[PDB]
């Protein structure tokens, strides 16, 4: 599939970028391309949970 | 006094953000002096009723 | 070394006493009493941009005009062919409750009704006519006058 | 103030 | 809806 | 209304002398501010053709 | 963590 | 007893309020165009 | 934890 | 016949418009063709209720 | 049928656009196409209840 | 007619 | 939730 | 619950 | 104040 | 003549 | 609402 | 509920 | 103050 | 003031 | 019983500059292009 | 019992300052380009 | 030591 | 130094 | 996570 | 403060 990586996460919204150069914002609910929905969104430690158990990340690289 | 105030209420210190008791002062009218005073009634409350 | 740390929790305590969850309820508070006092009350004026003929003939009703209190509604003139005929002059009545404002050689006056309720006349100077033409404004009402075409009975100097 | 950050 | 800076494990 | 004439003329000429002072200071003001403002303006530039 | 802002989360939810 | 001549005074320092709002009539204005 | 509403809701104790 | 919609109303007078373009001005007491006379004016919630029991609000496109 | 979704709302009023372009304004008791009737429009959750039982809320794409 | 804003649930 | 604004509304207009 | 009137009408009870 | 506002 | 903002149920 | 107004527009014409 | 003239006549009780 | 915020 | 106003 | 009219003090500090706050109104601006 | 009035002072007196902070808008700016 | 989250977790006694 | 610290360093992660 | 000036040995 | 320095 197309992994996303949070580009930048606030409070509420957060900006992701893709693997293919695809920008996105997402809110406390929201639907993602293979992902589902948002179940939360933590700034603190830049991490957003969806509801397929896949935890979005920071990608490594830029972290 | 009071009717020398309230000729001139477009200025102080009847006008032009007064202070409250002076407000008050300009607001409230003067009642009669003699009538208030009366020595029977008073009387009466000092006294128990018993 | 027990009275460093009490100090430092008494410090916790009072150098920053509104603590991250009491800064976040104070936000919202906040934010929940200016929202309550924006709020328009009731339903606001709908925005309605309608168009109207102006008949001068005797007997006729002024046109009327809807205003909501700080907001611009532009009436603009057009003569029987719908072409723009610009305004010669205009005289507002009670300009202590709307305020016109208009480029002087365009045809378009744009009102703010200042105060919410109080209703008045506006009479406007028109360029090709000898009678003006006189509207009543009526500020508060279930819409707003948005933006009004008047189409005036007459003809102007664009046909 | 969570211990995963 | 969360704000975590109000969080407490 | 509770009032006479003589402190009524006195204090009148009282005020009345008082802002006529303040008229004949702004006026002996104004002749020196009007010659400083002269010396200013004579070196101001001016705009000698019509057309911009 | 995470799993009190889940439980807050779903209490705020339920409780209106 | 006394609380209507409180209210008294609130009410008529109101009402004249409202009135001399109400004697406020202003200058009809004027703009001639160009 | 707090709401947008104004009114407080927390959990009570949730270890991750 | 004609239906007409209330174009604006304040405590008293009343001006109206409707599907004929002609527009009109009512008080307390008048004469309105079709509905009749006017028995009142409702100005804080935009109603007419006449003689006829018809009863003239603001249209439903300009409320 | 046309779904429309909310472009704005405060108590009162509200705006929104169509599938087809089409924009509206709305108050609390208003005809719309389809559902009906208004029944409340509910401000700072973004939401309108209609008679129809539908629900209309801000665009997935949009909130 | 409702200013939800003075909501209570 | 919305059945308590609803209810403040129709106790509302029931009474005048 | 405060209706445009002035008058108050609120409602008693009533979640979601 | 009326409730058919 | 009526002031129907002078009302009362 | 309505009713009251027509009870006290008659009431005072019929009291001059 | 109060004319213009001066004097007040109001209705006693009606709802709708 | 509602919860389906 | 009258009741025929 | 000093409770009520403590706590009204306040709300009359509030509610009168909350009042004065909705009176206000600006004048509206005009910009006229180049 | 004082503990609650003192504390209560503390943090009216932060609260006060935290929504002045809240209010405050700074205008934006314009540079326009040689 | 002290976390970032204000919580302050500490090590009790080691040496190397 | 570095036993103590990565001590610390676990405590903190394992309690939230 | 951690710093080490806030080191205690 | 570290012994490893």
């Amino acid at each position: 599939r197309i992994i996303y990586y949070i580009q930048a996460v606030i409070p509420g919204r957060a900006w992701l970028i893709g693997s293919n150069g695809s920008t996105l914002t997402v809110r406390e609910g929201s639907k993602i391309p293979g992902y589902g929905m948002v179940k939360l969104i933590d700034s603190l430690q830049g991490r957003i949970l969806t509801s397929s158990g896949q935890v979005i990340k920071f990608s490594q690289e830029d972290s | 006094q009071r009717d020398l105030y309230l000729s001139q209420s477009k200025s102080p210190p009847c006008g032009g953000n007064p202070t409250p008791e002076m407000n008050t002062f300009c607001r409230t009218a003067i009642p009669d002096f003699i009538s208030t005073v009366n020595f029977v009634k008073k009387q009466n409350d000092d006294t128990p009723k018993d | 070394e027990v009275i460093d740390k009490k100090a430092f929790k008494d410090m916790t305590r009072n150098l920053y006493p509104l603590n991250p969850e009491q800064v976040v309820k104070l936000k919202q508070i906040y934010e929940t009493s200016e929202y309550a006092k924006a709020a328009t009350p009731g339903t606001p004026p709908k925005p309605t941009a309608t168009s109207q003929f102006v008949n001068l003939s005797p007997g006729s009703t002024p046109p009327v005009i809807r205003l909501s209190q700080g907001f611009v509604s532009s009436l603009v003139f057009l003569d029987s062919t719908g072409a723009p005929w610009p305004i010669a002059a205009y005289d507002l009545g009670d300009p202590s409750s709307f305020n016109i404002q208009w480029d002087k050689t365009s045809n378009t006056l744009m009102i703010q009704a200042t105060k919410l309720y109080n209703y008045g006349n506006l009479a406007v100077r028109l360029r090709g006519l000898n009678t003006p033409v006189m509207l009543t404004l009526i500020p508060g009402q279930k819409a707003v006058d948005y933006r009004v075409d008047l189409r005036v009975q007459g003809y102007g100097p664009n046909a | 103030p969570f211990g995963a950050d | 809806c969360v704000s975590m800076i109000g969080g407490s494990r | 209304a509770g009032y006479n004439e003589v402190q009524q003329k006195q204090a009148a000429a009282t005020l009345s002398s008082y802002f006529n002072n303040l008229r004949v200071y702004a006026a002996q003001t104004s002749v020196g501010v009007s010659n400083l403002y002269y010396i200013l303006s004579k070196r101001l530039p001016q705009n000698m053709s019509a057309d911009q | 963590c995470t799993d009190a802002a889940l439980a807050a989360l779903e209490y705020h939810k339920s409780n209106a | 007893q006394q609380e209507i001549q409180q209210r008294t005074s609130d009410m008529l320092t109101a009402a004249t309020q409202l009135v001399q709002d109400w004697k406020q009539v202003e200058t009809q204005v004027y703009t001639e165009g160009t | 934890r707090v709401s947008i509403g104004g009114t407080v809701y927390t959990a009570k104790k949730y270890d991750d």
